[PDB]
RNA sequence: AGGGGAUCGAAGAUGAUCAGAUACCGUCGUAGUCUUAACCAUAAACUAUGCCGACUAGGGAUCGGGUGGUGUUUUUUUAAUGACCCACUCGGCACCUUACGAGAAAUCAAAGUCUUUGGGUUCUGGGGGGAGUAUGGUCGCAAGGCUGAAACUUAAAGGAAUUG
């Protein structure tokens, strides 16, 4: 029955998203370090806290953790994020330059006149 | 008390009245 | 079964109007339902309306400029007197300077607007504002 | 669509509706030419005929009645009106 | 009216094609038969990209309206619309709500999420229902990347599209930010296409 | 078109119809039925002498538990006898 | 509307809807007014002019205003062959 | 003072709209009672009637008041309010806030003749809130406000002096006959008249020209 | 007040349908009313199943099966936990799961 | 009033239960349940929603009829037909989403097109009891049906929904 409070919650909220760089494994070393970065009250919610944040650890190890994302994360995802595919991204070469689709398709092109590479295949039912 | 044996009680009642009206008629 | 087309007329307008339409197709259409619509087009209630010969009753297809409220008839035709006229356009009409309550008089439809300077008195048709 | 010519529907739209309620009613029924096949004389046969016409030489079916459309006998070659 | 350049390149309608906009779906409701160029056998429905295109440009314009871009908000909740959001906000001002939209916040002006814009897109009126009936208490325009299948409730514009491809959501909301960049100094250079590739906005795994 | 008819030629039905219904009215049906005139203490008179036959202490309805002092009196036009108040801080011994 | 001298005398006079000339109320908040760019020569918003249309709370909630807006600009010339007044 | 954190309320507290008619025009909604204060600066106030509403609990009976308070000078425009709060005086405080966001411009036309400023209704409107049904004739000059005391008042605070009424349902009810009068009375600009026929050229919104100064950084 | 739009049944076109007998009560209620579970179990058991299948001959045998549709009452129906009574909005729920 | 009468079963019998149990429960069981020739004419006879007509919003399914696909399907390696699929349409039983709109609300595609009140028409109601009672009439073999008050009494009875 050792359900933690979200004021411990959310203050390893308030911590590991401005300092997991820092931070480490270890909660030997997070509870000195909650010491000084986090200015907490008693030493018993100094404990819980560093427990929680030690297991946020644990947790953001093993994959990304939903809720909480430190700085680092922020530039570890955009880099994820800027993918740019340099071919394949509709840029035709599916058959080198003739692109494929439907007897309807190919007369609503005659519909607009554009010239356009094109191509008909079967369907049924 | 249901109105259906208000209408039971009500047409044995109305029953013994012509009943007893008729050794008058 | 149909009694009164002109009611007909009337309330298949007032539907298409509260639904925003800007036309409304009219199934029979006679010649009274043509006279009521002259005089409200004559007033700038409605639009163009266009009467389609099918060879049994006609058509006709309103065209609805949204400054209609509420076109209606009233049924039976009562026989107001010219005198009675004021009574029935204070009940029916929402204020003095302006509405229209349409009276088949024998001079023809009008309303009682015109049929007041022409005194002439006849039934009431129907309103419009 | 709110706005709409009610008076120049597109000719898709009206052969999709029921005859009674087109712009103006009409029949979608037609009458055919049909030969008879060994004769070459011409009958004027409905297309919803109803009746078991009968031509002068093939005396015995000329078409057939159904639900709607008239069956043609399977052997008689026919031009519309 | 409308320039003789702004019509539908072939160069635009080379992709617009690939990424299968004018796949439409299967059900097609009244307020969407205008877009329905044929029904294919299978019964799955084309797009008249004609249409696309056009209203698409029609909306950029109404876009490139608003004197500010930060209050051009663009609605995801999907999630294939999540990126094209994002780099949709990225080129323009266009500040985005992409996951959930936390309902109330064109209404109760004390939240911190609380925005006044004077209008809004939505990648999709069926998911996107929130946003747009949050929308219509506070007299904001809609612009939906609707379907053949979508509601038309509260949608001002509609640009027809397919809803079920990530090529297509993405694809659409690219071509709206190179238009509405186009229509102001920012790609004055109308002739050539946008530097930028358009898969940037397309969906992303994992 | 709701119920009744509308046709010029209805007034009959809309009279007829009218008058029947009419007789649903407590008050206009024991007007018709003179019921006051027939049957009650006073033939439809506002006030009416009599002769007080006995002085009655009455058990008022509940919830008030009281006693209401009245008088039973013999009416002089018709003899029907009736129970009336006397209305004040005693008053009863007025009355004899 | 006036009065005898004149010298119009009302409040003021409200909105009509683009399609539909319904009047739009000072309580109508699902009325929305669409402000299209124009554009000059190579596509330039020039701001400060627009093209405006009013919609009506009712249109859009009866979700005919995709096809109104249609409409209009077809009729003003912003789209080209979008809208069909046949169909 | 008052921060505002509208774009409407940052403009009219810079100044950039000066009458409430600006925002009616463009339908633009108040969230802010500062706006109407700062466009209706002399509005007066009453309450028509204070009740209590009670809820059933597991101790005893749980005692609420709700507040009816009618806004409005005597030169058309009209709010009006409901609150329920844990006292009186704050009823009366949160009433008075909430029936000046919902101001809104009412139509005074002539029964008559276009003789003098407008004295009555332009045109027989009606409102209905749960069964009670509130009817608003134009009257000659003089009659009046034939209405019952309550709807009289909030007519009162309108600036209509000539009215007729008539009623329907429940009017014992005050939140509903005051609703329905409300609505009734909103909806004269809500009819469509032939003056109002003519054709505008659609003016911008105060949000869209002065959307510079508004929404600050 | 009106708790059904199909009142308590499924009768619209009818005026009468037939009754039926519940198999618990011997109540008689309308076919159309009556709650219906179909009951396919197995001719033996899902335990005894194995003891049975080694002490059969014919070493491949198929095991027959069991059939009955049973038709419950409103009151056993709800005794015995065929129907669980709902809310207001879930009570529209037609699913068979 | 004949016939027939297996089952179930007002009445009745009886066994338990219960303080009592002329009830529920168990076992019998007459009338009835079935049929023929005649009666009665009532049901929560219900969709508690008269009938005819017009209009107003989206969808899918289904029953019956019809129309069209160079559609699938068969025994003669195809034909017609049947069955099936797709797209329409007419009529019907309904259903789903929504609130134009209605309503007191529950809810309603009608219970909408109603103070912006009139398509045509029939029936019924006027606070709750007394009371569908008394009497009269009429129908019926009877049961009872139809028609149907008054004296008197009464500040409420009631509908929908909310918290407990
Ligand atoms: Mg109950
Ligand atoms: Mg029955
Ligand atoms: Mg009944
Ligand atoms: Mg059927
Ligand atoms: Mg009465
Ligand atoms: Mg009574």
């Amino acid at each position: 029955g050792r359900v933690r409070t979200k004021t411990v919650k959310r203050a390893s909220k308030a911590l590991i998203e401005r300092y997991y760089p820092k931070l480490t494994l270890d909660f030997q070393t997070n509870k000195r370090l909650c010491d000084e970065i986090a200015t907490i009250q008693s030493k018993r919610l100094r404990n819980k806290i560093a427990g929680y944040t030690t297991h946020l650890m644990k947790r953001i190890q093993k994959g990304p953790v939903r809720g909480i994302s430190f700085k680092l994360q922020e530039e570890e995802r955009e880099r994820k994020d800027q993918y740019v595919p340099e071919v394949s991204a509709l840029d035709l070469s599916r058959s080198n330059g003739v692109l494929n689709v439907d007897n309807q398709t190919s007369d609503l092109v005659k519909s607009l006149g554009l010239k356009l590479p094109l191509s008909v295949i079967n369907v049924s039912a | 008390m249901r109105a259906k044996w208000r209408k039971k009680r009500t047409r044995r009642l109305k029953r013994k009245r012509r009943k007893v009206r008729a050794r008058s008629k | 079964t149909r009694s009164s087309v002109l009611a007909d007329a009337l309330n298949a307008i007032n539907n298409a109007e509260k639904t925003g339409k800007r036309q409304v197709l009219i199934r029979p259409s006679s010649k009274v339902i043509i006279k009521f619509l002259q005089v409200m087009q004559k007033h700038g209630y409605i639009g163009e309306f266009e009467y389609i010969d099918d060879h049994r009753s006609g058509k006709i297809v309103v065209q609805l400029n949204g400054r209609l409220n509420k076109c209606g008839v009233i049924s039976p035709r009562f026989n107001v007197k010219i005198g009675d006229i004021e009574k029935w356009t204070a009940n029916l009409l929402p204020a003095r300077q302006f509405g229209y309550v349409i009276l088949t008089t024998s001079a023809g439809i009008m309303d009682h607007e015109e049929a007041r300077r022409k005194h002439v008195s006849g039934k009431i048709l129907g309103f419009v504002y | 669509v709110l706005v709409q010519d009610l008076l120049h529907p597109t000719a898709a739209s009206e052969a999709r509706k029921h005859k009674l309620k087109t712009l103006v009613q009409g029949p979608r029924s037609y009458f055919l030419d049909v030969k008879c096949p060994g004769c070459l004389n011409i009958t004027t046969v409905f297309s919803h005929a109803q009746t078991a016409v009968t031509c002068e030489s093939c005396s015995t079916i000329l078409c057939t009645p159904t639900g709607g459309k008239a069956k043609l006998s399977e052997g008689t070659s026919f031009r519309r009106k | 009216s409308l320039p003789a350049t702004f019509d539908l390149t072939p160069e635009d309608a080379q992709l617009l094609l690939a990424a299968n906009t004018h796949l439409g779906a299967r059900n097609v409701q009244v307020h969407q038969e205008p877009y329905v160029f044929n029904a294919r056998p299978d019964g799955v429905h084309v797009i008249n990209v004609g249409k696309t295109w056009e209203k698409l440009v029609l909306a950029a314009r109404i876009i490139a309206a608003i004197p500010n871009p930060e209050d051009v908000v663009a609605i995801s909740s999907r999630t294939f619309g999540q990126r094209a959001v994002l780099k949709f906000a990225a080129h323009t001002g266009a500040t985005p709500i992409a996951g959930r939209f936390t309902p109330g916040s064109f209404t109760n002006y004390i939240t911190r999420s609380f925005k006044e814009p004077r209008l809004v897109i939505v990648t999709d009126p069926r998911s996107d229902a929130q946003a747009i009936k949050e929308a219509s208490y506070v007299n904001i325009p809609v612009i939906a990347l609707t379907d053949l299948d979508s509601p038309s409730e509260f949608v001002d514009v509609a640009i027809p599209c397919n809803n079920r491809g990530k090529h297509s959501i993405g694809l659409i909301w690219y071509l709206l930010a190179r238009e509405v960049l186009r229509l102001r100094g920012a790609l004055v250079d109308r002739t050539q296409p946008w530097s930028i590739m358009p898969d940037l906005y397309f969906y992303r795994d994992p | 078109g709701k119920g009744k008819p509308r046709g010029l030629n209805s007034a009959r039905k809309l009279r007829v119809h009218r008058r029947n219904n009419r007789w649903a009215e407590n008050n206009y049906k024991k007007r018709l039925l003179g019921t006051a005139f027939k049957s009650s203490p006073f033939g439809g008179s506002s006030h009416a002498k009599g002769i007080v036959l006995e002085k009655l202490g009455i058990e008022s309805k509940q919830p008030n538990s009281a006693i209401r002092k009245c008088v039973r009196v013999q009416l002089i036009k018709n003899g029907k006898k009736v129970t009336a108040f006397v209305p004040n801080d005693g008053c009863l011994n007025f009355v004899d | 509307m006036e009065n005898d001298k004149g010298q119009l005398v009302e409040l003021y006079v409200p909105r009509k809807c683009s399609a539909t000339n319904r009047i739009i109320k000072a309580d109508d908040h699902a009325s929305v007014q669409i402000n299209v760019a124009k554009v000059d020569e190579e596509g330039r918003a020039i701001p400060g002019e627009y093209v405006t249309y009013a919609l009506s709370g009712y249109v859009r909630s009866r979700g005919e205003s995709d096809d109104s807006l249609n409409r209009l600009a077809q009729n003003d010339g912003l789209l080209k062959n979008v809208w069909s007044y046949s169909r | 003072g008052w921060v505002p954190v509208t774009k409407l309320g940052r403009l009219v507290k810079a100044g950039k709209i000066t009458t409430i008619e600006e925002i009616f025009l463009h339908s633009l909604p108040v969230k802010e009672f500062q706006i109407i204060d700062t466009l209706l600066p002399g509005l007066q106030d009453e309450v028509m009637n204070i009740k209590p509403v009670q809820k059933q609990t597991r101790a005893g009976q749980r005692t609420r008041f709700k507040a009816v308070v009618v806004v409005g000078d005597s030169n058309g425009h009209v709010g009006l309010g409901i609150k329920t709060a844990k006292e009186v005086a704050g009823a009366i405080r949160a009433g008075i806030i909430i029936a000046k966001l919902s101001v809104i411009p009412i139509r005074r036309g002539y029964w008559g003749t276009n003789l003098g400023q407008p004295h009555s209704l332009a045109t027989k409107t009606t409102g209905k809130c749960g069964s009670v049904t509130v009817r608003l004739i134009p009257a000659p000059r003089g009659s009046g406000i034939v209405a019952s005391p309550a709807v009289k008042k909030l007519l009162q605070l309108a600036g209509v002096e000539d009215v007729y009424t008539q009623s329907n349902g429940k009017t014992r009810t005050l939140e509903n006959t005051l609703k329905a009068a409300f609505v009734a009375i909103g909806n004269t600009y809500g009819f469509l008249t032939p003056n109002l026929w003519a054709e505008q050229p659609l003016p911008v919104s105060p949000l869209d020209i002065y959307s510079d100064e508004a929404s600050a950084q | 007040p009106k708790k059904r739009a199909s009142n308590g049944r499924n009768k619209k076109g009818r005026g009468h349908v037939k009754p039926v007998r519940c198999v618990n009560c011997s109540k008689s209620i309308p076919k159309d009313k009556a709650i219906k579970r179909m009951a396919i179990r197995n001719i033996v058991e899902a335990a005894a199943v194995r003891d049975l299948s080694e002490a059969s001959v014919y070493p491949e045998y198929a095991l027959p099966k069991t059939y009955n549709k049973l038709h419950y009452c409103v009151s056993c129906a709800i005794h015995a936990r065929i129907v669980r009574v709902r809310s207001r909005e879930d009570r529209k729920n037609r699913a068979p799961p």
